[PDB]
């Protein structure tokens, strides 16, 4: 009664028989915005079930040489579903998330993925190699939406910070000999009650292989990793027309 | 004074253990409110079909649900409700010229497995106890009503079966007969559950003879005498040729029904009465077929 | 405390470490005949332990192409043991059963057998193929005793009824990745308090592979299936000489 | 008068669940006496990262 | 909560995830010497933690043909650690033991070791083969210390006694399909309150393969067996200079 679990939100239900408990980001469940914390004077929309549900957005293939991937969050879920819509029509957005990364293999396979939540995950460039050029990461890299982006220098999280310390962030590992999925529940985290789901990304989801995937030849070599996230306590205010970016 | 294992010896308990009880089901089950549940340890959606029990997962634990007061009735799905509908079970010809049944009389072996619609319904259960209402619609082959007088006589197994239109058995001194003009509305009668068993048996896996069981006798496998209710005889009431060709349709409607041991629904066509034979070469699937499991 | 189990009757004890609970036919434990349900005026014999025990009657080999087998019941246990005797000497017989079908394989094997109890299991012929001939199944087929019989058209249970629906009957599956045995406990079921164990068979035991046996070559290919049944609350009345059939 | 799922609808809870509390930590944690423990079932040293 | 266990003494901690309970020799925990059981009038030393701890003394390789090994005890732990010292400086010694033999393999390996504690394990010679010569086992054989000694005729425990009966002694098996270690806790057992740790060995530790090690080729063939013992309630009296033997 700790390795098996079921997550049910909206009209979606995730099952898992090898999970390793659930992490609750910074030990705080997602809440709605207080009356004294808010400033936007208009009564917000709380679609509830139409947006607070499990969107299974992407699948990556883990290979004996994969570097790792990340997904910026507020964004990843735009354009997809009713959530996407409310995020485009409204200026202000607010919401916590239930992230469930899954990836299974056999008892004869081995490997270990680090799954973390890095708030305000600002990306940096290699500065033209030498460090004299003041380059900047492109829209395609800082806000990749679904499909995420692949890391080029995971050791420093493409941002000059050691991944060795990335665990001071809500994390969970996917050790194949132990489990087959991670489950983080992040609350809304920003220095503001609401912000634009479009141009600001509250945090990134990191999935990095720290202990390389490996298996004797002959065992199914296609080992996918699938991301499934679900917004929680979604609130929207500041209604205008629909906006893409 | 006793031997203990005799004082305990639960041998002789006439009462059945049970394990399950019958509850009131006047309406369909209501739907109570549900909310998100993100917790480890409780997994409704996960089941084990191997056990042999149907999944007990409630809509509520599979999705966030609203509240619905289900007042839909379940009365139409009861047995009396389902089975108490008249249906054709027997047909009898009394033609003028022919080889079927001339002479003006007929002996129909009371067997309701001769007509596919009704048959399939009942073959849903292994055992069935009930009273019935038999109705007899008679007329000529054109559906034309004619001024003719018939006599229907129920002949229990053992009673003398009429050998001719003017047979002595038509004195019907103890057998129950019904005299009707084809111009009178169809004769209708109430029939009790008459059987030495406690319920009629649609399927009897075994023999009745108790003998050798050679090839020539495999004719009796599946023949259960507790269903042989005797014959139904009919004749135009006279001494001479009927003057009109007749047909009697026998409709049976069950009532006060009790059914037990439901079994799979008939999958193939029927070929013979009291015999589940099927066309070996023409074994069609239970349902329709597609071109691939990935397309409609 | 649900996958392991021990069944003890008479002087026989079955052990199992991968069972999947126990099914009780139509939710009713086998009982003796009531004083108001019976008609036979003679005081019956209730041998108890000498006949209420575990007879391990047969073994079949499951193959990547097996069609399935059945055993008619009242009968299967005749000629074998003291039960057999009481069934031949007495006209009237009554009894419930504890059926335990077992079949194991490795964690590297796979397959799934359906194990059902079909009451009044009347067998039918193919009617000479075309359907014009009114053939009838032979004594050797309707009452095969132990050794059972192999199905020729399992899809219709050689009786024109879909096996797809055979589960409305006390059943249990033997999925190799899950368990290694089925356990059904059928009560006496007939429209009479007692009947001749000889010429009437209260029900048949079906064992059909719905998901074909399969395994990579090199793994032991002899996968047996063994039937073990035990009468319960056996009662006999109407004593005469011994009769075979 | 209401629709139930509206009476329940915990939508609008401004307070955060928590799960953890802040305790006084003026000094470092003290060390209490320990003795040998040879028993099955209790495994402190075993963890799951 | 019975297959996993942790043993902690002194500054040593043993972990095990496949153990099969703990045996307590003759059902008695090691105790210190009573005031009415003792005779040595000098106040003894009870080093406690400096000697009551887990010494991991040796490793043997189990092979498809290994005969078995033994270790005489009081002795095995001399020369090694502070225990060793107190045993050399003092004449009188007293102490119980927590013996933990470990040996793991894969789920694809198979075998079974018998692990027993034989008190007063006197070794015997083959008597020159014929039995006419009154030979005697050498110091190197009767007191092998760590490294133990290999049995030459395990069937008779090199002492003319059936190993088939060796189980009337505190024992435990290491069946590879079941566990990966044995744990015996022997109390001090002698006909005296204290005795010389040097020239008297209270009991021997037997580790014999009764069901031969075996595995299909290609699976790691180096299967070690490691001995780890820990003194308990060690007491020493009669202090003089240091003595080796
Ligand atoms: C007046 C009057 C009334 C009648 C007819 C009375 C008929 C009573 C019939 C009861 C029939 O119950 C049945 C049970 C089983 C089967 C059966 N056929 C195949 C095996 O089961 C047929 C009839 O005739 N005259």
């Amino acid at each position: 009664s700790d390795r098996v679990a079921q997550l049910t939100i909206g009209n979606s239900t995730i099952t898992t028989q090898e999970a390793a408990n659930i992490i609750v980001g910074y030990g705080e469940w997602p809440s709605y915005c207080s009356d004294d914390d808010a400033t936007a004077v208009d009564k917000p929309t709380r679609p509830d079930v139409s947006v607070n549900r499990f969107y299974t957005l992407d699948t990556k293939l883990w290979e004996k040489s994969s570097k790792g991937w990340y997904w910026k969050f507020p964004d990843v879920l735009t354009e997809t579903g009713v959530f996407g819509q409310n995020a485009q029509f409204h200026y202000l957005y607010r919401s916590g998330f239930c992230i469930h990364v899954q990836c299974n293999a056999s008892k004869f396979h081995q490997g270990a993925l680090l799954v973390a939540i890095l708030p305000e995950y600002v990306i940096g460039t290699v500065a033209g190699g030498t460090g004299t050029e003041d380059s900047h990461p492109p829209y395609k890299q800082t806000q990749p939406g679904a499909d995420g982006f692949e890391l080029q220098h995971p050791y420093v999280l493409d941002a000059g910070i050691p991944i060795s310390q990335l665990t001071v962030c809500p994390h969970q590992w996917i050790n194949l000999r132990t489990n087959n999925c991670a489950t983080i529940i992040v609350p809304y985290m920003n220095t503001l009650p609401f912000d634009s789901a479009l141009n600001h990304c509250n945090f990134g989801l990191l999935v990095v292989p720290i202990s390389p995937l490996d298996f004797d030849q002959g065992a199914t070599p296609v080992i996918p990793i699938t991301i499934t996230l679900a917004p929680m306590c979604s609130e929207f205010a500041g209604l205008r027309q629909a906006v893409t970016q | 004074d006793r031997v203990a294992d005799v004082i305990e010896s639960s041998i002789g308990d006439s009462v059945s253990r049970a394990l399950t009880q019958a509850l009131p089901a006047p309406t369909g089950q209501n739907t109570q409110v549900s909310s998100h549940r993100l917790d480890t340890g409780e997994v409704p959606a996960l089941q084990a079909a191997e056990i042999g029990a149907s999944s007990n997962t409630s809509d509520e634990s599979m999705i966030e649900t609203r509240c619905v007061l289900n007042s839909h009735s379940t009365a139409e799905t009861t047995l009396d409700s389902f089975f108490s509908r008249a249906g054709l079970v027997g047909e009898i010809d009394l033609p003028l010229e022919g080889t079927t049944n001339p002479n003006g009389y007929a002996n129909w072996d009371i067997d309701i497995t001769g007509y596919a619609q009704m048959r399939r319904k009942v073959e849903l259960f292994t055992y069935m106890r009930f009273d019935a209402e038999f109705t007899f619609v008679a007329c000529t082959p054109t559906g034309q009503v004619v001024p003719q007088l018939l006599q229907y006589m129920f002949v229990p197994p053992g009673a003398p079966k009429p050998e001719s239109r003017e047979s002595l058995a038509w004195q019907t001194a103890t057998n129950p007969s019904v005299f009707v003009k084809l111009t009178d509305p169809p004769a209708q009668v109430s029939v009790p559950f008459m059987s030495p068993a406690s319920a009629y048996q649609w399927f009897y896996d075994g023999y009745p003879t108790f003998g050798e069981h050679k090839q020539e006798k495999d004719l009796e496998y599946g023949a259960c005498p507790n269903n042989m209710m005797g014959t139904f005889s009919v004749r135009n009431v006279g001494s001479s040729k009927s003057k009109y060709p007749l047909v009697v349709r026998i409709y049976m409607r069950m009532k006060h029904v009790r059914a037990w041991i439901p079994r799979p629904m008939r999958n193939q066509n029927y070929l013979f009465k009291a015999n589940p034979n099927y066309a070996g070469n023409s074994i069609k699937p239970t349902g329709t077929s597609r071109t691939a499991i990935t397309t409609l």
